[PDB]
């Protein structure tokens, strides 16, 4: 123990912070951006349809 | 020295026995190359390079043997035609 | 000792699950947000 | 004659390269020995998912165990990871040879 | 992160007396009073009094930044304003006032690009926050401002400060701005991508591993924006990045690189060919060297499957299937190259050239000479591939196909049929 157990606990805490947070935030940000972009494309298609209807009117 | 706890649990793929299988393929390639070198007599990633070199040497030996056989065939034809 | 490592693994799993849930919620919210934005754009076009 | 000359030249070049190939394999003898030993040890070793570090237990001299820290620190510096391996001694009824 | 923490520590370490500078005819006494009452304003922000906390303090901070141009006083001014300028939620009322509109966001641009790296951390954070909302950052407010301000590249080149002091800050700012497609696809960001091409290749240092992760995040941001994708295609070190990912100790970095490659679903012929080289070696090793998240391994397997599908997309069996197998002869890989002809014949001849017999039967009863021409050309290539195979084709309807339209009015069909017959004859006798 002594420095060994302290080093092990520090390694566990470093894992918890770095490994867990990095992948989690990367996935969250990437998925949010992708969903925003895809739904913005869908909204753009809907707006194009609305513009066509307005042109017909 | 550590006991084979994971291997005792399962010899098949154990915990890192997939890496062991890759190393086994590398060792088989190394043994084949060592046997080929012993046939020749030389002083005796990197595994892939050694395997490629051994394959090239085998291909060169096969080509040399085929060319020697072709030379023998042509010598046979020349000798027969000269005798005729 | 090892209990800390087990708690670390559990926390990491919980964080991963939270990230997945946050991704799903972000997509769900983005759908309605873009729908409302398209509605507002249609309204200003009508104006 | 042409085919025999071509075969002889190819064989000579093959042997010239094969000398260096054999020297490389001679080094690769020790290299493959080390690789096979490492693979066998890893198969013997058990990975710990929670700690993310593979667990290795063996019978070691209690006195000589003080010197393993040097190799551990050397490996850690070579790996350069902030993660630090821990070696501990366990008392048990099992009698090590 | 560490870079932002170091910059904030350096900024807050130096204290600047605003009263002395104001008395020195550089600032106003009212400015000194506002700076002294900024502590009470922050306390009221903690006490939920938004009016004194952030409302006038936004204009007060803008005026303080404009007046204190010197980096020495700018350090303390930015340290005080960092609470509002850090993020939209941090000191929300003041942050909401700062980022409420395009004009309000453009107001911080004058404050931005001021002082050294310590204050430049907060400056880049505020620039990203304004740029995060596309409306808050108009092109004149802030893509043009960012492109014309080479202070970003200067903070990136501030090597003596730390290894990643401007680099981590710049990477984080770029990742934040990737939310706005305009900020991500701005030529200012694209210009730095080419400048950072050498940084993509080596990640030997442990700090460089974090730099490699930042580069991977930038790669993901580029994958978000199509113009950024075009710039990356122009940018080099893509095969170097592939090699680095192959030699990746950090499995997270390798997973990020694989994810970026998968996000590069667009063709990008150069990177596609490099991955095809990688797929035989790099993808195979990654499959062998599976590690870290099982989800990452599954994504790597999916990327490998996609790469295998894309491999030989032009030189696929689709042309051969449409030509020989379909029965309406067309462009086939077999006719293109004799090696491909032998490869196709290998599958064709199983039992007395069963597939080749079917093709010959289709070609024999062909009203259209053009399809007959293509079929006869394929038969000629197959016959020339194997001498015994040529005799087998002559035994089959390939001789019948050659006889059909052998010297017809069409020239292509006649030539192809004659070539098939000649190949059969050449294979009949050696």
């Amino acid at each position: 123990n002594d420095a060994d157990v302290s080093k092990q606990i520090q390694q566990m805490v470093r894992f918890i912070r770095q490994e867990a947070e990095e992948k989690a935030n990367e996935i969250s940000v990437s998925a949010e951006e992708e969903f925003n972009i895809e739904k913005l494309q869908l909204v753009e298609a809907e707006k194009k349809k609305i513009r066509q209807e307005y042109e017909r009117k | 020295q550590f006991k084979d706890l994971n291997s005792e649990k399962s010899p098949f793929q154990r915990t890192y026995a997939a890496q062991i299988k890759k190393c086994a393929e590398m060792a088989r390639k190394l043994r084949f190359f060592k046997e080929q070198m012993l046939k020749a007599g030389i002083l005796s990633d990197l595994e892939v390079k050694l395997g490629d070199l051994e394959a090239e040497l085998v291909e060169i030996n096969a080509n040399g043997d085929k060319l020697q056989r072709a030379h023998s065939e042509l010598v046979e034809y020349k000798l027969v035609l000269q005798k005729a | 000792g090892i209990q800390q490592l087990l708690a670390a693994e559990q926390e990491a799993q919980h964080i991963v699950a939270a990230a997945r849930n946050a991704k799903m919620a972000r997509l769900r919210q983005a759908k309605e947000e873009a729908e409302r934005e398209i509605a507002e754009h249609r309204a200003q076009v009508e104006r | 004659s042409e085919l025999k000359t071509t075969l002889d030249a190819g064989l000579l070049h093959r042997g010239n390269l094969l000398q260096t190939i054999g020297d490389q394999f001679e080094q690769w003898n020790l290299l493959v020995k080390r690789e096979k030993s490492i693979y066998h040890t890893l198969n013997m070793l058990s990975l710990d998912v929670t700690k993310k570090c593979l667990v290795g237990e063996g019978w070691s001299p209690v006195f000589a165990t003080k010197q393993i820290q040097d190799a551990l620190e050397r490996a850690a510096f070579d790996s350069n990871s902030q993660v630090g391996a821990i070696f501990q001694v366990l008392h048990t009824k099992e009698s090590p040879p | 992160m560490d870079h932002a923490e170091l910059t904030t520590e350096q900024v807050l370490k130096r204290d600047i007396p605003w009263e002395t500078y104001m008395t020195t005819k550089l600032i106003s006494g009212t400015g000194l009073q506002l700076l002294r009452r900024y502590d009470n304003r922050s306390e009221s922000h903690r006490a939920q009094l938004l009016d004194d906390d952030g409302p006038s303090y936004v204009r007060v901070f803008v005026s303080i930044l404009r007046d204190i141009y010197k980096e020495e006083t700018v350090e303390y001014v930015l340290a005080l304003i960092d609470e509002m300028l850090t993020a939209n939620p941090k000191r929300a009322r003041l942050f909401h006032d700062k980022s409420l509109a395009s004009e309000d966001t453009y107001e911080p641009f004058l404050r931005l690009l001021w002082k050294g790296n310590w204050f430049i951390q907060e400056k880049s954070c505020k620039i990203l926050a304004s740029i995060v909302s596309a409306r808050p950052k108009p092109q004149d407010r802030i893509d043009d401002v960012l492109k014309l301000l080479v202070e970003w590249l200067c903070a990136q080149l501030k090597k003596p400060s730390h290894p990643s002091r401007g680099v981590p800050v710049a990477i984080n700012c770029l990742a934040a701005l990737l939310k706005e497609p305009m900020v991500r696809s701005s030529f200012v960001q694209a210009d730095g991508v080419k400048l950072l091409t050498p940084l993509i290749s080596p990640a030997s240092t442990q700090q460089s591993i974090q730099l490699l992760y930042e580069t991977c995040l930038c790669v993901w941001l580029l994958s978000y924006y199509e113009p950024a994708v075009e710039y990356l295609a122009t940018t080099r070190t893509l095969p170097r990045l592939i090699d680095v990912v192959k030699s990746s100790t950090k499995e997270k970095v390798v997973r990020v690189v694989v994810l970026i490659l998968r996000n590069l679903l667009p063709k990008g012929n150069f990177a596609a060919q490099m991955i095809d080289l990688g797929l035989p070696q790099v993808v195979q090793s990654l499959k062998a060297q599976a590690w870290s998240d099982e989800d990452l391994l599954e994504g790597l397997n999916q990327l490998e499957e996609g790469l295998k599908d894309n491999i030989k997309r032009l030189s696929s069996f689709d042309k051969y299937k449409q030509e020989v197998l379909l029965g309406h002869l067309d462009w086939s890989p077999m006719h293109k190259d004799p090696l491909f002809w032998r490869d196709n014949i290998t599958n064709f001849e199983e039992n007395d050239f069963q597939i080749l017999r079917v093709l010959l039967t289709i070609l024999d009863t062909s009203s259209d000479p053009r399809a007959l021409a293509v079929a006869c050309f394929d038969l000629s290539q197959f016959i020339q591939y194997h001498p015994a195979g040529r005799v087998i084709v002559t035994d089959l309807k390939a001789k019948e196909r050659v006889m059909k339209l052998m010297n017809h009015e069409n020239t292509e069909v006649t030539k192809s049929a004659l070539l098939c017959i000649q190949r059969l004859f050449l294979g009949a006798k050696y």
